[PDB]
Formats: structure tokens, C-alpha cells, sequence
């Protein structure tokens, strides 16, 4: 029956999971290995909006301290 | 007016500055007819890497509205605070000021992320048990 | 870039592989050579081109068989 | 033939446990056991195994400058050890390997590399 719209699993396999947001910490570990750090975006076939505004807001995130930003921080 | 989320963080042993400072900021916004749409306190957190030394840091969630010549003053400021270790204030653009997307994390930290110590108790009465002069 | 995360159990040989996740692309890979500013976006990002001879040699499996020579 | 000497009884500092560290470059490798609280027991290196040429730079020699400094350091006193790697460079394993053939446990391999946010320019080498 019509206008369900976005229930789960539904337009796109994969959620996007923020935009731009880092205030919250879960939403930026969303994409973020055990190393500590973003999984590039061939692998998990993101759409490149949600990353290319996910690379200001890890950065952002990472310089407060929020992330590791190299090796020697885990 | 335009809404700007600053987030800043802060020392623990030096959370005993802030309760002066902070009340003369928001009197600065209101002075300039914004607004103080939530002001949350998160309680204390580790930080990945130090700044200004210490693993630790509590996390203070301002949500102001304030014009766009004022808060260019309140960046420099609040990022030139020594009581801050560093702070960062993002775009009016896909931007809430209802509704926190750290509501959850924000409890947690009070209930559960915390030290529980002497050391974070100077951080709550900086925290939501906040003591400002009113305007 | 061995990278600091453990594996199940301590072993003397490092996991390398379940570990890295984007380290040395760029970074640490361009050793002994001049650095540029704006190069590696014509340099070195070349996933595409390198994806569509692997769709071509997934093709001729198929097409071996079609023509008949296996 | 046995002499009849005095028993030996001396001291160093008797650390009982370690961290080491270990610096993997291009043209060689050097390997450094120290104290936990940070001071330095020894260390060996594989240009000072002799290998020269492109030899200098690879794992058997960096695994030999590794049995070199964990070699020397008994007499520091030191039992068990952690080791820290910091390279690119070869002897990713043989390096610790020859620690472990040392007769420690090496369960901690932390990698502390540093990745620069962007360092300083690596020299041009050749001039085409």
C-alpha cells in the first residue's frame, strides 16, 4: 500500500548515516574501522555526497579530539 | 538571525574558570537579540589524542544564534580561551537547533563515561549544574 | 604500518592485512621523490581505469567458451 | 683450562622488563632495547653487519642486527620484553623474530609509525 516511504533497506541497499554532522560521536563511527579510521569509498559503495561532506566532518571531528588522526594516537 | 553549533571542549582541573566567562558570553548573544536555543553540557570524555595535555576533556554544546559579525568575535574568542583546549563552530546549513542528535550520548556521559571522581566533579558545577548572573 | 590493533590471540607474526584500513596510500608511498600539491589528483587516482580491464578479462571467460576454443 | 676466580655478583640496574624500538628506513635498519620508563640498554644495526649495497636493506639483515642488541642487554638484567615498530621498511617480521629468538614474548607489536599530517618534501633523487 502506497507512501510508506523509507521504512528500512529501501531507496539504496545501505543506509546513509549522516551528512555533515559531528557533534554526535556515533554517527562519524559509522564508518570507521578498528584502526580508528575511515574505510575508503570503492569498498563500501557509499554515495559520494555523504562522504565527500563525511571527509570535512572527520577532519573537523579528528582535530578535537574526537578521532585518532595517525597511527601513534591509537 | 543565522544559527551557529559551537562545540568546545575544556581542561578539567581548569572547569572552575568557565561559570564567569560563560555568563558574559551569552550576554554578548542576547545583547545582539540572538538566542541560547538549548546550551547542553555533556559531562566529561576521553579525548584520542591530547591537546594542551590530558587524555580527558568535557565536552560544553553552546547552540547559539547569534549575527554573523558577532560570532566572527565569539570564534576568535572562544578558541583563544585557555580554560578551552580547542573548539570548532559548524554552518547554518543542515543545522538543528531542536532535537539533539548527542541527547543519548549526552546522559551516558552523565550516567555511565564519566571518571566519578574529584577531578570531574570540578567539571559539573562548569556541567549542567550550571551557575550563571542573570540578564 | 604494521597497525597497533592485536590479533586473537598474540602471535611474533603481525595480521598485517585485518588491520589497515587506508594507511601509506599517498602518505608514505611516494618515498624518495618530490612532493607536489595538486599532481595526485591526475597522478594516482586511477581506480577506474584499472577496474575496467578486470570487467574485460571476466568477459573473455565467457566469450572463450562462446567461440568454442575450451 | 679453569682459573680459580672471586664469584661475580654485579648490578646495573636489574629492569627485569623492557620496551624496544625499532626504526625501518630505506637504505637500513637500526634496532634499540631500552627501559620501560625510557633509557637505553643497547642497540645494534645492520650496516654495522657489513651487508652494503641493496643487501644492507633487507629482512635476514635487520633480523641479525636484532639478535645483536638483545644479545648485549642480559647483562642489564633485563627477562621479558614489548617491542614498538616505527617503518615502512624490510624486516617487518624478521626483525621481531630474532627478538623472539632472543627468548621473549613479544605479544605487543604496537605500531606507533608516525604518519605525518603531510610532512616535509622528500629529496628529488634523480634528476629526470
Amino acid at each position: 500500500a502506497r507512501y510508506f516511504r523509507r521504512r528500512k533497506f529501501c531507496r539504496f541497499t545501505a543506509e546513509g548515516v549522516q551528512e555533515i554532522d559531528y557533534k554526535d560521536i556515533a554517527t562519524l563511527k559509522n564508518y570507521i574501522t578498528e584502526s580508528g579510521k575511515i574505510v575508503p569509498s570503492r569498498i563500501t559503495g557509499t554515495r559520494a555526497k555523504y562522504q565527500r561532506q563525511l571527509a570535512r566532518a572527520i577532519k573537523r571531528a579528528r582535530y578535537l579530539s574526537l578521532l585518532p588522526y595517525t597511527d601513534r594516537h591509537q | 538571525m543565522r544559527h551557529y553549533e559551537i562545540v568546545f571542549m575544556v581542561h578539567p582541573d581548569q572547569s572552575e574558570q568557565v561559570p564567569g566567562m560563560i555568563e558574559r558570553y551569552t550576554a554578548a548573544i542576547t545583547g545582539a537579540e540572538g538566542k541560547i536555543h538549548r546550551l547542553e553540557d555533556w559531562g566529561r570524555r576521553q579525548l584520542a589524542y591530547p591537546i594542551n595535555k590530558l587524555h580527558k576533556a568535557h565536552y560544553v554544546l553552546m547552540n547559539v544564534e547569534a549575527p554573523q559579525e558577532v560570532i566572527d568575535e565569539l570564534e576568535t574568542t572562544f578558541r583563544f580561551n585557555d580554560a578551552v583546549i580547542r573548539s570548532m563552530v559548524m554552518r547554518t546549513k543542515h543545522a538543528v537547533t531542536e532535537a539533539s542528535p548527542m541527547v543519548k550520548a549526552k546522559d551516558e556521559r552523565r550516567e555511565r563515561r564519566d571518571d566519578f571522581a574529584n577531578e570531574t566533579a570540578d567539571d559539573a558545577e562548569a556541567g549542567d549544574s550550571e551557575e550563571e548572573e542573570e540578564e | 604500518p604494521v597497525i597497533k590493533v592485536r590479533e586473537n590471540e598474540p602471535f611474533d607474526v603481525a595480521l598485517r592485512r585485518f588491520k589497515r584500513s587506508c594507511e601509506k596510500a599517498g602518505v608514505l608511498a611516494e618515498v624518495r621523490r618530490r612532493e607536489f600539491y595538486e599532481k595526485p589528483t591526475t597522478e594516482r587516482k586511477r581506480a577506474k581505469a584499472s577496474a575496467v580491464k578486470r570487467h574485460a578479462k571476466k568477459l573473455a571467460r565467457e566469450n572463450a567458451r562462446r567461440t568454442r576454443l575450451y | 683450562a679453569k682459573a680459580p676466580i672471586r664469584a661475580r655478583k654485579r648490578v646495573r640496574k636489574q629492569v627485569s622488563d623492557g620496551v624496544a624500538h625499532i626504526h625501518a628506513s630505506f637504505n637500513n635498519t637500526i634496532v634499540t632495547i631500552t627501559d620501560r620508563q625510557g633509557n637505553a640498554l643497547g642497540w645494534a644495526t645492520a650496516g654495522g653487519s657489513g651487508f652494503r649495497g641493496s643487501r644492507k636493506s633487507t629482512p635476514f639483515a635487520a633480523q641479525v642486527a636484532a639478535e645483536r642488541c638483545a644479545d648485549a642487554v642480559k647483562e642489564y638484567g633485563i627477562k621479558n620484553l614489548e617491542v614498538m615498530v616505527k617503518g615502512p621498511g624490510p624486516g617487518r617480521e624478521s626483525t621481531i623474530r630474532a627478538l623472539n629468538a632472543a627468548g621473549f614474548r613479544i605479544t605487543n607489536i604496537t605500531d606507533v609509525t608516525p604518519i605525518p599530517h603531510n610532512g616535509c618534501r622528500p629529496p628529488k633523487k634523480r634528476r629526470v
